[PDB]
């Protein structure tokens, strides 16, 4: 009762009849009264006489006054009121109800434009977080609905709080919940939303400095209020699910779920810590019975894994990741392609695993569904040769990998036979050889043979194919005279019999086919001029080049598309092209100019029965096995005696080469040396 | 089921004529 | 019975136990009587001098024999028969089906690697089309199976059928389908799920050179049986739906819905005749009580209206497209949203609207929700400028653009206001001016004056925005001298009184900052102490989160080459081209969250506008009218901000006043 | 709703002292 600090104002704050106060009287009166209980002390202070004020300012001529000067300063005055009186709790539960709606109020208008009294709110609110008094607003019968309120003031969009205020705002909110046990679901979809509905980096601009109140609002909660938070995180997931089950509406669950899963990831991005709290049920998703949330869960946790994150996932939550790579044995197909889709990405962003994963792959490889299969081998195309080499070291992959290519299914034999050629390409022109690394060489240098026994099986489609693959990414058309053969020795490296006799044969054809290529401009030449309609040759050379053009044609998968191509070409009798065409063919080509009559004459062909396309598609291949490319110049760099001794590996090359060099057509052979001589 | 390897050592990529 | 042709083949061909055939002599006798049957003419011939082989053909010993060539050679002779002796089917369904079976073992074998037999498969498959004796598969009691079966066989992807029989292949599967009228879905869902499953955009990466049976079987049967398709794309949707919809899983309808759209999609990207067939549902579906329906089957038509086609959607099915239009009005926000967002591409992709286009957004940028309202505004954001001010010129877009710029609603207003002045900047570094274009420049041009005005709101983030939009779009601080001048005073060029109030006081305010923050350091080198803690703090008062400069400037100032960057942005009177040089430096490295921090207050604190500029708005050609008034309106001011440089001409310029 | 224009010419970025 007894202190030595003593409230120094009495002046009148309530108008009556017999007594009126002016507006402007009763603002100074209560600026003064105001400014005075903030500076008292708690503890060192009367108290006694200040019940003329505790009983005045709940009067609700001055709670709902017109004037908001009075209505903040009010509310500032019972700010304080509250403070000094606790831990007492002097008003009743109804009026302390009515002042903090007026408290509330206050805050809305805090988010509007300035009133005058911007100053005396941002005192009210920041002094009653100080204080702590805001969480009497907990302890009420309206409670429930007065943190829905209050939730809804600073979450409102339509409201431009200051960023300085954020922390109060954060601390306001954060403290009023930590009084609540059960959140209504509203404030939780308020709070959690914000996760969704602002998604920084969305817009690449000059400063980004724009900012957003509720979100670092839901980051604070989230962040300083996690262990209370967590709980009501677990009620969110659970109520929200439960809510979209138990909807009328069928097809709302599956959507609200993959809606969570993104709150989750983003929360795993912001706030991981918080994860913890609903981890439980997508462990249990990714063991659900119905696929279709199997697979989302899976979807979910694939985009996690390559998230950036302060925590690390596989070490935090093992007991789902492992769960994770369990779904590679997941009876519904579209979750092991579901899986499978994410690993360029995770390898891409993460070196965290290469057991698992390897474990993994290994059975994905191999599964009865050829989609997986695929999904498998499409790593090696996304994901760099590099991070390949780097991660992925099982032995089986590339063994698998390699054997698919034999494999009745096209879809993956065509993708797998482009796929390991290219990667061999690419598996040499990046990546040396060690101690240690040399382990698998062996599968990447077996590739060149393997894919040359592919003719063996006898197949247009697929002898199309590697025709193609093989001058694509293996033997090049490029760029020097001298690497083209280095590597060429590095192709013709790792052969087996089978691989040389048919790399031989590929090459003994091409002799064969310039000889019918040229011929055959030699007697489509024949409708240049009027030789004969039906004189010297006319009834027997039209069916022998008509006869003439189906043996080249019955090596293609489409020899009614080969056919007419030419056919056509002979409509047009266009000598330009036959002299690129012939030029090609006619062996014994510098092969620096050689590609220079060929990259002419097919983008020649491009944009002039059916369209010329096909056409191009049919000659290339065509010329693949047409013209000189391995036996022609390089005959002088590989004369070029690189090494006096050592490396007996590549003379045994020089020689099978040459030798058969000088075996199939001598024409060119022999000239070289006389020229050396 | 995997391809077969359905040609000679002799006979590949051979042409008639 | 008489006829000029008669067969001249009469060895036997059935091995019994008192006279026996060589499995070989059989082949070489199959050989012959096939080949001697190919040659013969259907209504041309005896026939009678036939039954003996007919009744042959079809016993088990050779049917289902063991070797694939006597199987090959009796299936082509069979083949035969059953045209020689039509239309009468002298056979019964059994035999045929005996037969029918071997002939889809042949196919089967057809794709297989060769079995030396090809030849004889080819003619078999070639003539039971030319003769089109393979439509007798169908009126049989297990023609359903048969057809299952017959549909699998090609589009089996085990098997690798060459190209050129594809046009056959889809020819048989094209008749055989043709004569029934309820198909198994198992044939449906296995020609249509080709479409989603194979695209021919996906699969290129060197030469082309591959091709797949089954899709272009799929194309063939959707294009040339089109007529007799469609009928059954009808079924294969409404049955697709109703066997998901009772699927007991209850979250499989919309997962099949969105996967049907999607075939809806690739078809009308291949066949868009075909749309017809299922175009009534997606009519009914955007009408559907279900939001979620509505929203995808809006979108889905999004799609279409952007992909190039050989038809046209909006003439074809202006039914619906209308009704997609309709959907400004949908009960769900979410689908208005949804039919917002895919306009972007679409103006970008298509001229063919402009009408309903510009009816619609106007009633799109008024929307009760805020969402919409932003992904109106993107339109401004994503598509290209030109592309704006020709496919879209009606007033209220941009008047409700600019309009929602001091809109009670953050989200809108901040992405309103960068917007707009993106474009306001493109909308003059790309689109020149005409006669009616003029009339929406009258409204680009008051983009500027609205920009400035804003800053009277006197709120700090908008202040900043603005601060952070104006130097980046309005007033750049690219690429040289000479020229910036030409376009500042085009920005000043459209400006109130309240705009000039507001540029001069931000100049005001400039040497009044700078002269604080060269002071900052100043005062950091060390009575004045309790002022640094002052004027830092005085600093920080025109930022939204002061709390963030007091500790950035601690931050930067616990090292105590950058101290002369900021003095060197701040000490005013600087080359303006060291200015960028420095300035740029000092961000990137700050850069790698104190950098969002330093940059605001420098655009407030360092000179841009106001700078060696002025020797360049000094030297004039006399010339523009409109520009030589405002260069004096600017340099009055510059005057009065800084008397330091023109007080010698002035006085003396008094004094010839004066004695005048 | 609509936010409003609420201050004079005079006092714009305006700071005391």
């Amino acid at each position: 009762k007894g202190a030595v600090t003593k409230l120094k104002f009495n002046s009148p704050i309530i108008s009556t009849s017999d007594q009126l106060i002016s507006t402007n009287e009763l603002l100074d009166r209560l600026k003064a009264l105001h400014e005075e209980l903030a500076s008292l002390d708690q503890d060192n202070t009367d108290l006694t006489g200040l019940d003329k004020y505790r009983d005045a300012l709940v009067s609700r001529k001055l709670l709902k006054h017109k004037d908001v000067g009075i209505r903040a300063f009010t509310a500032c005055c019972l700010s304080d009121i509250l403070r000094l009186y606790a831990p007492d709790a002097p008003y009743t539960d109804a009026q302390l109800t009515d002042i903090f709606k007026l408290v509330l109020s206050q805050f809305e208008q805090l988010g509007d434009q300035e009133n005058g009294y911007h100053i005396q709110q941002t005192y009210l609110i920041t002094k009653l977080l100080e204080y702590r008094s805001i969480v009497l607003l907990a302890d009420l019968p309206s409670s429930n609905n007065l943190l829905i309120e209050l939730f809804h003031i600073f979450y409102d969009p339509n409201k431009s709080f200051p960023a300085r205020l954020f922390n109060v705002i954060g601390g306001i909110l954060g403290e009023v919940i930590s009084e609540f046990d059960s959140v209504p679901l509203e404030v939780l979809r308020l709070i959690f939303n914000k996760f969704l509905t602002y998604n920084p980096n969305e817009i690449p601009e000059g400063l980004n400095v724009t900012s957003d109140c509720g979100y670092e609002v839901s980051l604070i909660l989230c962040d300083t209020y996690s262990n209370r938070m967590s709980r009501h995180l677990t009620k969110y997931y659970s109520e929200i699910i439960h809510e979209a089950t138990n909807d009328d509406n069928n097809s709302r669950l599956l959507t609200v779920v993959v809606k969570l899963h993104k709150l989750v990831l983003r929360l795993w991005e912001t706030v991981p810590e918080l994860i913890n709290a609903v981890i439980g049920f997508i462990y249990h998703e990714l063991s659900s019975e119905n696929e279709l949330f199997r697979k989302e869960a899976t979807k979910l946790i694939g985009q996690i894994l390559t998230s950036y994150s302060d925590l690390n996932f596989v070490s935090t939550h093992s007991d789902t990741f492992k769960a994770w790579i369990s779904k590679i044995a997941d009876i519904s197909p579209d979750v092991r392609v579901e899986w499978t889709e994410s690993i360029p990405q995770i390898i891409a962003t993460r070196e965290d695993i290469s057991k698992e994963l390897n474990q993994a792959l290994a059975k994905t490889f191999i599964d009865s569904d050829p989609r997986v299969r695929r999904t498998s081998v499409m790593i090696f195309n996304k994901v760099p040769v590099t991070e390949i080499w780097k991660n992925i070291t099982n032995k089986a992959i590339y063994t698998s990998l390699l054997h698919l290519a034999r494999e009745k299914h096209k879809e993956v034999r065509e993708l797998c036979i482009n796929t390991m050629a290219k990667f061999y390409s690419n598996s040499l022109n990046e990546i040396e050889r060690t101690y240690q690394n040399k382990e698998i060489w062996e599968i990447i240098d077996t590739i060149p043979s393997t894919l040359y026994n592919l003719y063996y099986i006898n197949d247009l489609n697929i002898n199309e194919q590697v025709d193609s693959v093989i001058f694509e990414y293996l033997l090049p058309f490029e760029p020097d005279n001298d690497k083209r053969v280095h590597r060429l020795l590095t192709v013709l490296s790792h052969f087996d019999k089978k691989a040389f006799t048919s790399f031989f044969a590929f090459n003994a054809r091409q002799i064969k086919i310039s000889f019918a290529i040229s011929k055959y401009i030699d007697f489509s030449k024949f409708l240049n001029n009027q030789e004969s309609m039906s004189s010297s040759q006319g009834p027997i050379v039209m069916n022998k080049y008509n006869q003439t053009l189906q043996w080249l044609a019955s090596g293609l998968s489409d020899s009614t598309k080969a056919i007419d191509a030419l056919e056509t070409i002979k409509q047009f009798n266009d000598e330009r092209i036959f002299y690129l065409l012939n030029a090609c063919v006619t062996n014994d080509i510098p092969f620096l100019t050689f590609k220079n009559c060929y990259n002419e004459l097919v983008s020649k062909l491009q944009t002039p029965s059916i369209m010329p396309r096909d056409i191009a598609k049919v000659i290339q291949i065509l010329l693949f096995r047409a013209s000189p490319i391995i036996y022609n110049v390089s005959n002088i760099s590989v004369l070029l005696n690189l090494s006096n001794n050592s490396d007996a590996k590549q003379l045994d090359l020089k020689r099978r080469i040459l030798d058969d060099i000088s075996k199939v057509n001598p024409t060119l052979f022999k000239d070289q040396i006389r020229t050396l001589k | 089921l995997m391809l077969e390897d359905a040609v000679t050592e002799r006979e590949v990529l051979v042409t008639p004529g």
